[PDB]
RNA sequence: AAUAAAAUAUUACUUUGGAUAGUUUAGUUUCCUGGGCGAUGAAGAACGCAAUGAAUUGCGAUAAGUGAUAGGAACAAUAAAAUGUGAAUAUCCAAAAUUUGAAUGCUUGAAAGUAUACUAAGGUAUAUAUGAUAUUCAAUAUCCA
RNA sequence: CUGUUGCUUAUAGACGAUGGCAUCAGAAAUCGGUGUUGUAAGCUUUAGAGUUUCUUAAUCAAUACUCUCGGGUAUUGAAUG
RNA sequence: UUUCACUCAUUUCGUUAAAUGUUAAAAAAACAUUAAAAUUGAAACAGGCGAUUGAAAGAGAUAGACGGGGAGUUUGGCUGG
RNA sequence: UGAAACUGUCCUUAGUGCAGAUCUUGGUGGUAGUAGCAAAUACUAAGAAGAGGAAAAAAACAUCUUAGAACUGAAGAGGAGAAAGGUUCCUAAACAACAUUACUUGGAUUAGGGUGAAUCGAUCCUAAAUUACAGAUGGAAAUCCUUAAGAAAAGGAUUGAAAGGGAAUAAGAUUAAUAGUUCUUAAUCAAGAGAAAUGGUAACAUAUCAUGAACUUUAAAAUGGAGUGUGAAAAUCUACGGAAGAGUUCUCUUUUCUUCUUAACAAAAGUAAAUUCCACUGAAAUGAAUCAAUCAGAGAAGUGGAAUUUAUUGGCUUUGUAAGAAAUUCAAUGAAUUGUGGUAUUUUUGCAGUCUUCAUAAAAAUUAAAGGGAAUCUUUUGCUCGUACUAAUAACCGCAACAGGUCUCCAAGAAGCAAAAUCUUUAGUUAAAUAGAAUAACGCAGGUAAGGGAAGUCGGCAACAUAGCUCUGUAAGUUAGCAAGAAAGAGUAGCUCUGGUGAUUAUCGAAUCAGAACUUUAAAGGUUAGGGGAAUCCGACUGUUUAAUAAAAACAUAGCAUUCUGAUAAAUCUAAAAGGUUCAUUACAGAAUGUGAUUUCUGCCCAGUGCUCUG
RNA sequence: GAUUCACGCAGUGUUAACGUGCAAAUUACUUGUCAUAUUUGAGUAUAGGGGCGAAAGACUCAUCGAACUAUCUAGUAGCUGG
């Protein structure tokens, strides 16, 4: 048959991304000696809207503590920050709202958010909007601390992983229904192109496995191995259960 | 259009310059044949594609 | 009202006329026609009478 | 309207004149020449196109140069 | 009433492309070709419209007195009036309480 | 029963058409000799040049042709001028050879342009990879005061 | 004799045909008869709900009265002269 | 052979490769640069730019499974059609 | 007839014999002087030019001028551009061919002429994107990378917009044709040449003034949409006073119509609207204000000031330019005039707040200011390229002068809610595949009809019927929002009057509403202008769909649900790749699916085939 | 992502006109729709077992249940015509 929608998704044409009104990367500033055994002052600026993500971001500024000038940075909100509002990162930092602090530094049960997978890789988990991951524990023997994703999922990293304290703002967003098929239509105004999914079942067999013939269904499993080849896996993939959760 | 490159209105009026018809005196030569210019066009009859 | 190749420039064509008709030239306008010349508009200086300068060329 | 109808807007020229070869075959987007290929150092030249090689090929022109130095 | 026309080539009703028509000797209508509006400058801080300071094009400031461009004070085109006052206090309040407060306590 | 307007048939002449016959400055095949392009800018493309040229032919700002050497009295559709103190015509020679094109200072869409150095305008050189030589440098890479 | 032709011909008619008259021919007005509609335009015309300006006379006014059984049309496929 | 420890190939990263290692000595939306003074001021060295993984994972060869996502092809004959 | 080659016999050789192949190519008949030359309302008289209206009406006659009658109706059949065309532009000679007759006409033949820029655009910058040296990959062609890999490029290369950004020009006149381009007059811009200021309490202000390097920062260029209010200009309409010309006039009409204008760039008599700040003062008995809002002890209201915006200086009147131009008349080049207003409509251009987003609605070239304190008026020049014309019921794309298609700017009167339908003024045109006579059938387009009223038919298909505005009145059902313009009834004309709604301090002004006598042909209906009700099925809705027989119950949709993935991942493109997409992303995320709003509810089954297992 | 009119646009019906047409899909009336899931110009990106698809096997230059063009190629034909 032809190449499925699924296919056609990894050439980069017309599904790529929309970010051209973007403000750009959200992410911590470069490790430095100052932040790993002092710490920067900021400024928040002001607090922007970026096409395409639900959270606020913040223009803060610092100052650069090596040459003459400005160290324009671009973090995401954590909530409660306010235009003018000084934030501390580095080693030495207090444990408030807004600061960024090696992970090490947070005492257990510590709400974190821009979490570094890595050290010094500016930020990875907990970056949507309303979500955060809670400090489990430290253990000082291999320098490793314990974290818990937003997903639930444990995960073990370097003590010194910094990490912004508190929660991201624009929590709330996906409990606001949508009721319009327009609304859901500039919701991806800034995304890829994705929206109107035509079912498979609707297609025809060239197009898709679903494609149906005299009745409107499936026909078999939707149940698929991992392994199944890109153009035949669609449905559920690897699916351990089905059905309504109890 | 009214906005060409030079180089393009250079080829315009070439094209015109080559719109002509045999000299009179051109005809009257011993054992001449060419009496009609056939490469000849006009603007409402053929295009001529450039 | 001349006829000049195209590659001249309006300067050329002002130091052109000048060298050639011992005379003074405060304008010059240049327009390339279709098959390829280009004509060109000199305007002599008020103390220049242009109708001596035809006869003495041989227009008139 | 796939006929007569839709012919009205075709006023949006895809070739243009090519420089090396002189024919209307300048792809403005695609940037290149279809028929001497141009960019392409080399002149575009198929064996299947046994035709498109005798139209223009050596001695189809002046041979300003050749014709002096094979005749030397 | 008298129809006009474009008079320069463009035909398209674009932001640059505006127009005023005018009236002139006969009663005959002639276009001018308007400019633009702009705007002004804005404190550094708190994003005020500075006041004496025109709204025109970037390029025209040049062409302005030199004395028509900025305005006689600290800072004098980048910050308002009352941006600037609180400069003044927090250099001068903080420097005053390091002064006390370290610095021989 | 009658008419020959139409219709039909034969021959002569004329007409529309270009078959047939006569003919060939064109092709096809085989064989012999060579198989002689280009950064000293090729093949190709574009533009321009004749006293009257649109195509074609020849040519390149020295333009349907210049010099030289052979050559011996023409060309012609119409005029002119030149011409045995040398017209036509011929050429592996000399000078000259526009814009491009491998295209090569940078840019090129149908783009008009433009930087530096040397000898205002003109003309040269400056792409990429590469061999030898010369010169200036880099790295404690190995020693080393 | 017959046909064409004329009456922009009819009792006929797609075109032919057919029928009638062809200088006592024909055609046209006007004119009377016969029909249709509904009472023309004018005015110093008498009713006019009211209004205005003079100072009580003008003027404005849908409609309406007399002249007016008016005016207009009437073969074009109507009938006389 | 399995379990360990390291990094040195190898992977994944980050910066203007901007203090690595070891010795030594939350009141304030503001400013901070082209140094005075006597080579210091502004300490030294490592043969590691800083982390991460690490002899495992990747790409290669051979072998087993799976693989209509895809390629090639076939789907006998008689016959009151 | 034809005018230069050819023939008979014997062997040899073959591209060697045609009625067919829907045979190939070329030519030609009957049909046949037949079908047609019928959308876009339409032409007529006199004259001129011409061979080209003659004639027993041969009933028609192309072009040009005048007169009559007309159409497009100012979202045009008007005046101009982008693309596309390419000389079709203007003029002259000429009509063999072409524009379904003809043509003296032509976008057709022939020969000439025509496109003038320091200020308009291209050129300059960057957007989506595009392409190089070196590097990486590939058996190869070539691919990837676009600043990461580089001894390359203070920081990152090329291209990419005649609609984005952008230094600077206008009025009149002129040509057979070009004009923000020529001429006259009047301007502007860029690049050149000849121990460092005052004033104001403050917001801030000063014909250059009044020094200001490296380095850093800020702002501009540079930012959605809707709706309401309003400032100013123009057009239309209108009030007062006129000057000039024109039309009507045996019936009147102090009458009806036209003209009465002004540029770029600058000046500052006079005088506005809105917003934001500054000084004095300190609000409660709370005040201030808008159509709406909205605001105040982080300071309202008041009084006095400062600034910015309002199509160039500084918004409007006014002034210079500048009346010497231009318009309307008059005389035969020369003469006359060129006031002041509107609590009216529309358009344009700004301003102020309000609403809305799971949408927040470009960058650079380039310019200015600031922090810091290093150092000690005249004149010249402004190069290259485009510039003619159509822009469409005849110049572009559809084989064409094709009823199809193709992006824009300017935009008068009547009437009306209306840029609707209908008529007209400025401008354009009367020709746009030929006409004349007769007035048969059958047609295409538009109509009417007695009595009955769907009996016709698969089926009220087609047509008929309702139709504006005001007042009264309005059910079941319902997601409580709707149904609803439900249904249903009444009124409406002309003329003469009456009253309500304001501003300035008696004068002035606006269309809107209500009411009363009288008259008649009893009044929305010229044009424009809903048929209504009772139920059943499907889809919840707005939306999309098989260009050219299916517009739907199909697709989408919001809502509901399930699966995988902690990013060195999931999905997935590539032959390969320091390769690519979601991803400028990080579970409120990314990817893969089914059902299809809301309400109510989703029952039992793990045997079979799938999927999975922490085994 | 309320109801309607207009400039426009589409194509519900007449299964009207035309059907060797004005037109290789158009005309007239009727109907619907006529700004936010709106309409539209230019630039730009996606290309053949590929693209693009609010999904009709629809569209990809009058060509699509696999475009156009050239070579293999005078492809093979137990079948039809001469």
């Amino acid at each position: 048959g032809r190449r499925t929608l699924s296919q056609r998704k990894g050439r980069g044409s017309i599904f790529k991304s929309r970010s051209h009104h973007k403000l750009g990367v959200a992410q911590h500033r470069a490790i430095d000696f100052f932040e790993r055994h002092s710490t920067v002052r900021g400024l928040v600026k002001s607090i922007e809207h970026d096409p395409g993500r639900g959270a606020p971001l913040a223009r803060v500024v610092f100052r650069n503590p090596r040459q003459y000038g400005l160290d324009k940075e671009l973090f995401i909100c954590a909530e409660g920050l306010y235009s003018g509002q000084y934030i501390y990162c580095g080693s030495k930092a207090s444990l408030h709202i807004g600061n960024v602090l090696p992970i090490g530094q947070c005492p257990e049960g510590t709400v974190v958010c821009n979490v570094e997978s890595k050290p010094g890789d500016r930020g990875i988990i907990a970056r949507a909007s309303g979500n955060y991951a809670t400090v489990i524990s430290h253990n000082a023997d291999n320098e490793t601390t314990r974290i818990r994703l937003p997903s639930g999922a444990k995960k073990t990293l370097k003590s010194n992983c910094r990490a912004m304290v508190g929660i991201i703002a624009g929590g709330g967003r996906t409990e606001k229904p949508i009721l319009k098929a327009g609304v859901a239509y500039r919701m991806y105004k800034a995304k890829r192109t994705t929206w109107p999914r035509v079912r498979g079942v609707a297609m025809n067999p060239v197009d898709h496995p679903h494609g149906g013939g005299n009745h409107q269904h499936v026909g078999h499993p939707t149940t698929l191995k991992r392994s199944s080849p890109p153009g035949q896996k669609a449905g559920k993939v690897a699916a351990r259960r089905t059905g309504l959760i109890r | 259009t009214g906005h060409k490159g030079f180089s393009y209105k250079l080829k315009l009026g070439k094209k015109i310059h080559q719109n002509r018809g045999v000299p009179q005196w051109f005809r009257m030569k011993t054992g001449n044949t060419i009496n009609y210019n056939f490469k000849r066009r006009h603007w409402n009859r053929r295009k001529m594609g450039m | 009202v001349f006829l000049c190749e195209q590659k001249a420039n309006k300067t050329m064509i002002k130091k052109a006329v000048e060298k050639r008709y011992g005379v003074k030239v405060i304008k010059v306008n240049t327009l390339v026609r279709l098959d390829g010349l280009k004509k060109a508009f000199v305007r002599l200086a008020p103390d220049v009478e242009a109708m001596e300068v035809a006869t003495k060329i041989g227009l008139f | 309207t796939k006929g007569t109808s839709c012919r009205g807007t075709r006023h949006n020229k895809t070739h243009i004149l090519c420089k090396r070869c002189g024919k209307r075959s300048w792809h403005l987007q695609k940037q290149r020449c279809a028929s001497c290929g141009y960019p392409d150092a080399k002149m575009r030249q198929y064996a299947w196109g046994y035709k498109a090689l005798r139209r223009r090929t050596q001695g189809t022109g002046r041979m300003r140069h050749l014709k002096i130095a094979l005749k030397r | 009433a008298v129809r006009v026309t474009y008079v320069r080539k463009h035909s398209y009703n674009t932001k640059s492309n505006g127009i005023r028509i005018v009236k002139t000797a006969g009663g005959n209508m002639t276009v001018q070709h308007r400019q633009k509006i702009s705007n002004g400058v804005r404190c550094g801080d708190c994003g005020c419209v500075l006041a004496g300071i025109r709204h025109i094009r970037p390029h025209q400031y040049g062409w302005l007195g030199k004395s028509k461009r900025t305005v006689t004070r600290a800072y004098g085109g980048v910050k308002c009036h009352k941006c600037v006052q609180k400069k003044i206090l927090r250099a001068f309040l903080i420097n005053e309480h390091n002064l006390i407060k370290l610095a021989a306590a």
